[PDB]
RNA sequence: ACCAUAGUAGGCCUAAAAGCAGCCAUCAAUUGAGAAAGCGUUAAAGCUCAACAAAUUCACCAACAUAAUCCCAAAAACUAAU
């Protein structure tokens, strides 16, 4: 494995994939599901 | 200057210097360490 | 250090060293700066403002030296050794000043 | 030439190695500063400033600083540790009393870091202090 | 100006010497130093002798920093013996335990010297143990009950070793 | 003051008092072997020094 | 960053008491009555005695042969226990005192007579014979330093050696008389008798091969 | 190889460093395994002050000598390149290779003296006046003796004094 | 090149002995510094060495004037030399 490359502000454009894989695993699921995802984000955090 | 057939450095600050074909303890602290190769 | 010690750096008033640490061009700089902040030079006037400026994407590591004859030395040094960047200011700054 | 005669690992240099592999594993934030070269006093002064949020500052020889960070998965801050350095150690980081006893010096730069395995410029400590 | 270090008596401060050099060719007035030295150290009715450090301005003004006493003059009052060993290991000089060592390590906790370091109390009783290495007063590790029959037997063996030098040394002074 | 025994921690008591530490005696893996290594350096330095004609 | 080496320490060394050079006499307690011829074959040629060290571990070597007499003899005393240190060094004599007597002849006499006067003894020495050994916990280089003063101002040449640098130069020399090149040697023309060379040489160069000429040694001769 | 450049512009000067091309070596040596430049190009005792095209290749352009340490060569053949370099300069080689100066290229001296092989600098070498009789003769050395090691195809040894 | 902070004026005699007229111990802090290997003070102070951090060409000794009428063959570093 390796670290990442350190970018800087200058020219600030890429984001990493994994915020937009959880952004479209968010966007993906019925309200029911969201509801639940709530639930237990304030139960335990 | 003392001319000498063995030259040595009596302080840290003297440097030898090769000229006119002969060695040269120079310096400029304390000038009476100043000594010619004979 | 000891040459900047024994030359009299009152007349100085401004110096900044802009530089990126992450280059492969940087030694030279990081080594002038380390030889201009040392405690011979800072005791030796303390008017004198130091700045280290530090960037990522500048990739052009440079030292702007304005002092008090109105005059600004800046010298972009990315290849030039560390010893002939201290030499070139001293001797500038001594002859101007 | 003959061939190489290899040199021996000796306690010093186990030692360094051990001690620096510690000092990756258990703490947090390992900021990488140019030391400079400064006065005894201001040293001995800016160590409690330091000591008094409880975050460390220690200093490795490049001979054996540099084949430990290629070897290991640092190698990014290879170009940091040409000159003169300084290890900043702390754990449970809190990068914004660091970034105020660093402002009050103006020719000490901060070159870069680690973050929690987050390798930051200057730029980047300045974010996640005030983040 | 610069910087002096001074080791004087708490309860004493005279315009004389060795203090009267030193600052005379500083040019600061004795009289005032005397007057704030009494008056810092009028609070402390120990009586022990302590080190200081003295910063003479350019302009002939002068700052105090007011420092922990010495560890020879502690460690002689915590072993009970007025002047230390002549010939350290040849001949002990006192006893104490490691109760006055770390008394004497948390004390000097809070001088200007270890005061910037920040390293635990165990360096500064290393120190201390080291001082009294070089002092020649030996430490025990546990003589609690035996700590007065030790202060019993080596009391008489120091006025011996005492009676036995004055004599040594009145011969010399005879044959000199 | 005379505390108990009880209140004092173990770094007290654990620590030598008498003999020095020599260079047989401890580990060369441990920093205190290379802190009187570099000692006894010095003292070679000194050593040989001693003929100084400046 | 420099590594670090470990110190050779000296635990096996012990002072001895007076550890400083003892005082020699100018004249033996008894002195030589009748006078002697003064024979040069206690200078020609290698050194067969005091060629080791006893209990030291330096030494003065000496690559020529001399004599000598008082002056020197005080001279080294006073040198080396002014420079010497007491706790930690001791030195020793390896010539004896002088014993051989010199006769001399007042000015204005002619030639004939007899035999002059006595007018001060020397010690004999040849080349390879030690002069003032020296031991203790101390390491080499001061003591080849305070040593090699002492060394030039000897008659004969002189070096401050020890046991390791005695060595290294026998090897050395051993070696190089052993990789010569050259198939004609000193030693092997003068034992077979090439080219008649016995009437031109001496009947002690069979055991000096050619190393040694008069009182003179070089060591590079093979 | 790199250049300093200084521009004077109102009050203000610019100090920067300029890397140009620079010829590198050639692909073919006779002896790859030699770490060592000349006696890797198999020029070991074969040069001499005569062989300009090889002694000019590591010089700096106002004839000075460049750092063992940049150019790689075994410490034998530094020095000998650097005797021979000294003798090259004072023989009247190198045209090119000397400072200029507008101003003292116009007060003529008197015409150079024609010389070669010489070992010590001209300004430094008291005449003989005594000369020695025919068992001791003080000779005129010729030549560095640094050089008595190249080849000699005639067989004779090189006169170093005379 | 590169810098030098800490117990501490380590303990005795001496008007003073603060690394240094002298004697005994020669511990111990910071990753990194000897109760101090050289200068200096009446005593200090102060200037250098070795210790870390920055690099790392090689680095032990070896050089020494002279006479008298006028210096004394001239010359020559490479065409093949047992
Ligand atoms: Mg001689
Ligand atoms: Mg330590
Ligand atoms: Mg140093
Ligand atoms: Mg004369
Ligand atoms: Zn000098
Ligand atoms: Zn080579």
């Amino acid at each position: 494995e390796a670290l990442a490359g350190a970018p800087l502000d200058n020219a600030p454009k890429e984001y990493p994939p994994k915020i937009q894989q959880l952004v479209q695993d968010i966007a993906s699921l019925t309200l029911l599901e969201i509801s639940d995802l709530n639930e237990l984000l304030k139960k335990t955090l | 200057f003392k001319t000498k057939g063995v030259l040595k450095k009596r302080c840290r600050d003297c440097y030898l210097v090769k000229r006119r074909g002969r060695w040269f303890i120079y310096c400029k602290t304390n000038p009476k360490h100043k000594q010619r190769q004979m | 250090a000891a040459a900047l010690a024994r030359l009299g750096l009152r007349a100085v008033k401004q110096v900044r060293v802009q530089f990126c640490p992450f280059e492969k061009n940087v030694e030279s700089t990081r080594t002038f700066l380390q030889a201009v902040s040392s405690e011979k030079v800072r005791c030796t006037n303390l008017n004198c403002s130091v700045i280290a400026d530090v960037r990522h994407d500048g990739s052009e590591p440079c030292v702007d030296v304005l002092f008090g004859d109105g005059h600004r030395l800046i010298m972009r040094g990315a290849h030039l050794t560390a010893q002939e960047m201290l030499t070139a200011f001293a001797s500038h700054i001594q002859a101007r000043g | 030439p003959p061939p190489t005669p290899p040199q021996e690992e000796t306690g010093l240099v186990r030692l360094l190695r051990r001690e620096i592999a510690a000092v990756f594993r258990d703490n947090r934030m390992i900021a990488v500063c140019q030391h400079v070269a400064l006065s005894a006093e201001d040293k001995l002064l800016l160590r409690h400033q330091l000591r008094k949020h409880k975050i460390l500052m220690k200093i490795f020889p490049n001979q054996v600083l540099k084949p430990f960070l290629e070897e290991s998965k640092y190698q990014n801050l290879l170009p940091l540790f040409v000159g003169h350095n300084l290890l900043l150690v702390s754990e449970e980081p809190k990068v914004k009393e660091m970034v105020r006893i660093l402002k009050g010096i103006p020719f000490l730069p901060l070159l870069g870091g680690c973050i929690d395995d987050t390798i930051l410029s200057r730029q980047g400590f300045i974010n996640y202090s005030k983040l | 100006s610069g910087m002096i270090r001074a080791i004087v008596r708490a309860g004493q401060a005279r315009p004389g010497p060795p203090l009267g050099p030193i600052l005379g060719q500083r040019g600061v007035s004795i009289n005032q130093f005397c007057k704030e030295f009494n008056e810092k150290t009028k609070d402390i009715k120990e009586g022990i002798p302590l080190p200081t450090k003295i910063f003479v301005k350019p302009d002939r003004t002068f700052e105090i920093k007011i420092g922990q006493p010495t560890v020879s003059y502690f460690l002689k009052a915590a072993a009970g013996i007025e002047k230390g060993a002549r010939h350290t290991g040849k001949e002990v000089a006192g006893l104490v335990t490691l109760k006055h060592v770390y008394e004497i390590a948390r004390v000097k906790a809070q001088d200007d010297a270890f005061a910037l370091q920040d390293v635990p109390l165990s360096s500064v009783v290393r120190s201390i143990i080291g001082s009294a290495r070089s002092l020649g007063i030996r430490v025990v590790k546990d003589l609690s009950s035996e700590e007065l029959a030790a202060f019993q037997k080596e009391r008489a063996l120091f006025l011996a070793a005492q009676r036995e030098a004055d004599l040594a040394a009145q011969a010399e002074a005879a044959k000199k | 003051v005379l505390k108990p025994d009880s209140e004092y921690p173990e770094w007290l008591f654990e620590m030598n008092v008498g003999p020095p530490k020599k260079l047989e005696e401890l580990d060369p893996e441990t920093r205190e072997y290379w802190r009187l290594l570099r000692k006894h350096n010095i003292w070679r330095h000194n050593r040989l020094s001693k003929n100084r004609k400046f | 960053f420099k590594t670090l080496l470990p110190v050779p320490t000296f635990e096996d060394v012990a002072i001895p008491e007076k550890p400083k050079l003892r005082f020699v006499e100018r004249v033996p307690l008894v002195p030589k009555v009748r006078r002697e011829r003064k024979n040069l074959s206690d200078i020609r040629g290698p050194s067969t005695e005091a060629t080791e060290f006893t209990e030291g571990r330096f030494a003065i070597l000496a690559l020529g042969g001399g004599y000598l007499h008082w002056g020197h003899f005080e001279m080294m005393r006073l040198t080396i226990n002014r420079s010497m240190d007491p706790k930690n060094m001791f030195a020793l004599w390896r010539v004896p005192a002088p014993f051989k007597p010199i006769t001399r002849k007042g000015m204005g006499q002619r030639m004939g007579g007899g035999k002059g006067a006595i007018d001060h003894y020397v010690t004999p020495v040849k080349a390879g014979r030690l002069i003032v050994e020296m031991g203790g916990r101390c390491e080499f280089k001061e003591v080849q330093g305070f040593l090699d003063l002492v060394a030039h101002k000897l008659p004969f040449p002189a070096k401050a050696v020890s046991r390791e640098t005695l060595e290294k130069m026998r090897k050395d020399q051993e070696e190089r008389e052993r990789n010569n090149q050259n198939p004609w040697t000193f030693e092997r023309i003068a034992t077979a008798n090439m080219l008649g060379i016995r009437k031109v040489l001496s009947p002690y160069d069979l055991t000096h091969k050619g190393r040694y000429w008069g009182k003179f040694y070089t060591p590079e001769r093979v | 190889f790199r250049e300093v450049v200084e521009i004077l512009d109102g009050k203000t000067t610019i100090i920067e460093g300029r890397i140009t091309e620079t010829p590198q070596e050639s692909p073919n040596p006779p002896n790859p395994t030699g770490q060592c430049p000349i006696c890797r190009w198999n020029l070991k005792h074969k040069y001499n002050y005569e062989d300009v095209l090889l002694l000019s290749q590591f010089i700096r352009p106002h004839g000075g000598m460049l750092p063992r340490r940049i150019t790689g060569l075994c410490q034998e053949e530094h020095l000998k390149i650097e005797e021979c370099v000294k003798m090259a300069h004072r023989a009247g080689l190198l045209p090119n290779h000397r400072p200029k100066l507008p101003e003292g290229f116009v007060p003529k001296s008197k015409p150079r003296l024609n010389r070669y092989l010489t070992r010590w600098s001209p300004r430094s070498v008291k005449p003989i006046y005594n000369k020695g009789h025919r068992w001791n003769k003080v000779r005129m050395p010729v030549g560095s003796p640094l050089l008595k090691d190249n080849v000699s195809y005639s067989g004779r040894p090189l006169l170093l004094y005379h």
